[PDB]
């Protein structure tokens, strides 16, 4: 019943100095060795830490972990913070033939403006009409900020049987993009004269039309 | 070096049998008297440990993960294989396979993550469908085209554009849950208009859960 | 009211604190007024002690 | 406020907003070397935990 107790969230600015702590509940912190690992996202996790004093060779000086056994914690300090040190930090327990990993800590970035909300429009595709389906697809991409608020129209009624959307996800260019799509049948697309989807973002409202041709 | 990779297929139905096996290359599994460990870590949660094996029959097992653990090493092979029993929809991690250099120590090497999920109900195959650019689809001197991905089952597809040649201004975008059980997503690329009626864009969406890939051309749209 | 201060056998706030005189001192102090360059009018406050 | 040069008796409100002798020195007036303002933001975020 050995956990290890870890901050989820610590922020720091760069250029400071940060603690990470690790807490073990019943077994005391300086009865095993206690290794901490840095995770980027998408990646494997890499070992910086160990023998709660040494560094391997490869990562920084920085990289420098201190033992509270009196309070049970074991304490990992980090100093000049820079960009790439924002990853998952997590501790290693071992206690009795049962190796016991700890909560978590994510390394926040503390940034761009307001951009444009490009939307395009794609009718249903002629060999989804054979397949007895239909799909109207809305684009909004290269946004900010990421609320963007989606209203599909058939002519001049809105429609909202059959919508999906998608929320919106940060870019490369540290811009967002999101999707819409409205579900349809062969029969629905051609009974309206013309479709339309009007995206809402910050006031501002862009609008294109699609019409079966 | 030495090197550890992962191989098996990416799902498993719920109260199934799960096998993965790790392979190594640039190493002996029997010498050095070193151990092997799986670890399997959620998205947006911590680490988990599952299990450790020796080269020879020893094994400890995690206790909440106990009676469900089955590993074993074949030497001849140079690798080793995991067994999982009674998986739920709540196993869903990304599991490594890393090297441990010390019992009690560090996993000095790790073995890149494969994505595992597991969701109850038949695997269903996608169902790509041609996004055609027109008039309406560009907004000044670039267009937009890209495919669409609609009534899977589960996650995840990757989608490539020209094999991969194509990068810059692709967008994919996560998937969303349907009025009815299955996902839909697209995965779109911005690109002037001059190559519009010359140059060919075919996506490459492939389903590895349901063996399914599908190779769909984009064209624009033909009034009819 | 510090030139005084620079000499072997004494304490005080700055021969002790940024330049300590030993016993065995063999040097040879030369010091004199120049305040028409290293002075200027609104406070001139360029050093530190 | 962060930095303050002493401490203060209870149930008193500090509003003064003059730089800190962070290192007194001359700064001309800005927080620059050896000068800290005792104001300083907060971090609040929704998305914390």
């Amino acid at each position: 019943n050995f956990m290890l107790t870890q901050p989820h969230s610590v922020s720091e600015s760069p250029g400071k100095t940060v603690t990470i702590s690790c807490t073990g509940s019943s077994g005391s912190i300086a009865s095993n060795y206690v290794q901490w690992y840095q995770q980027r996202p998408g990646s494997a996790p890499t070992t910086v830490i160990y023998e709660d004093n040494q560094r391997p060779s490869g990562v920084p000086d920085r990289f420098s972990g201190s033992i509270d056994s009196s309070s049970n914690s074991a304490s990992l300090t980090i100093s000049g913070l820079k960009t790439e040190d924002e990853a998952d930090y997590y501790c290693q327990s071992y206690d009795s033939s049962n190796v016991v990993f700890g909560g978590g800590t994510k390394l926040t970035v503390l940034g761009q403006p307001k951009a444009a909300p490009s939307v395009t429009l794609f009718p249903p595709s002629s060999e989804e009409l054979q397949a007895n389906k239909a799909t109207l697809v809305c684009l909004i991409s290269d946004f900010y900020p990421g609320a963007v608020t989606v209203a599909w129209k058939a002519d001049s009624s809105p429609v909202k049987a059959g919508v999906e959307t998608t929320t919106p996800s940060k870019q490369s260019n540290n811009k967002y993009a999101a999707s819409s799509y409205l579900s349809l049948t062969p029969e629905q697309w051609k009974s309206h004269r013309s479709y339309s989807c009007q995206v809402t973002h910050e006031g501002s409202t862009v609008e294109k039309t699609v019409a079966p041709t | 070096q030495v090197q550890l990779q992962e191989s098996g297929p990416g799902l498993v139905k719920p109260s199934e049998t799960l096998s993965l096996t790790c392979t190594v290359s640039g190493g002996s599994v029997s010498s050095g008297g070193y151990f092997w460990s799986w670890i399997r870590q959620p998205p947006g949660k911590g680490l988990e440990w599952i299990g450790c094996i020796y080269y020879s029959g020893s094994t400890n097992y995690n206790p909440s993960l106990k009676s469900r653990v089955t590993i074993s090493v074949d030497t001849s092979k140079d690798q080793f294989s995991l067994k999982l029993s009674s998986v739920t929809a709540a196993d869903t991690a990304v599991y490594y396979c890393a090297r441990q250099l010390w019992l009690r120590g560090r996993f000095d090497y790790w073995g890149q993550g494969t994505l595992v999920t597991v969701s109850s109900a038949s695997t269903k195959g996608p169902s790509v469908f041609p996004l055609a650019p027109s008039s309406k689809s560009t907004s000044g001197g670039t267009a937009a085209l890209g495919c669409l991905v609609k009534d899977y089952f589960p996650e995840p597809v990757t989608v490539s554009w020209n094999s991969g040649a194509l990068t810059s201004g692709v967008h994919t975008f996560p998937a969303v849950l349907q009025s009815s059980g299955l996902y839909s997503l697209s995965s779109v690329v911005t690109v002037p208009s001059s190559s519009l009626g010359t140059q060919t864009y075919i996506c490459n969406v492939n389903h590895k859960p349901s063996n399914t890939k599908v190779d769909k051309k984009v064209e624009p749209k033909s009034c009819d | 009211d510090e030139v005084r201060q620079i000499a072997p056998g004494q304490t005080g706030k700055i021969a002790d604190y940024n330049y300590k005189l030993p016993d065995d001192f063999t040097g040879c102090v030369i010091a004199w007024n120049s305040n028409n360059l290293d002075s200027k009018v609104g406070g001139n406050y360029n050093y530190l002690y | 406020r962060l930095f303050r040069k002493s401490n203060l008796k209870p149930f008193e409100r500090d509003i003064s907003t003059e730089i800190y002798q962070a290192g007194s020195t001359p700064c001309n007036g800005v927080e620059g070397f050896n000068c800290y303002f005792p104001l300083q933001s907060y971090g609040f975020q929704p998305t914390n935990g």
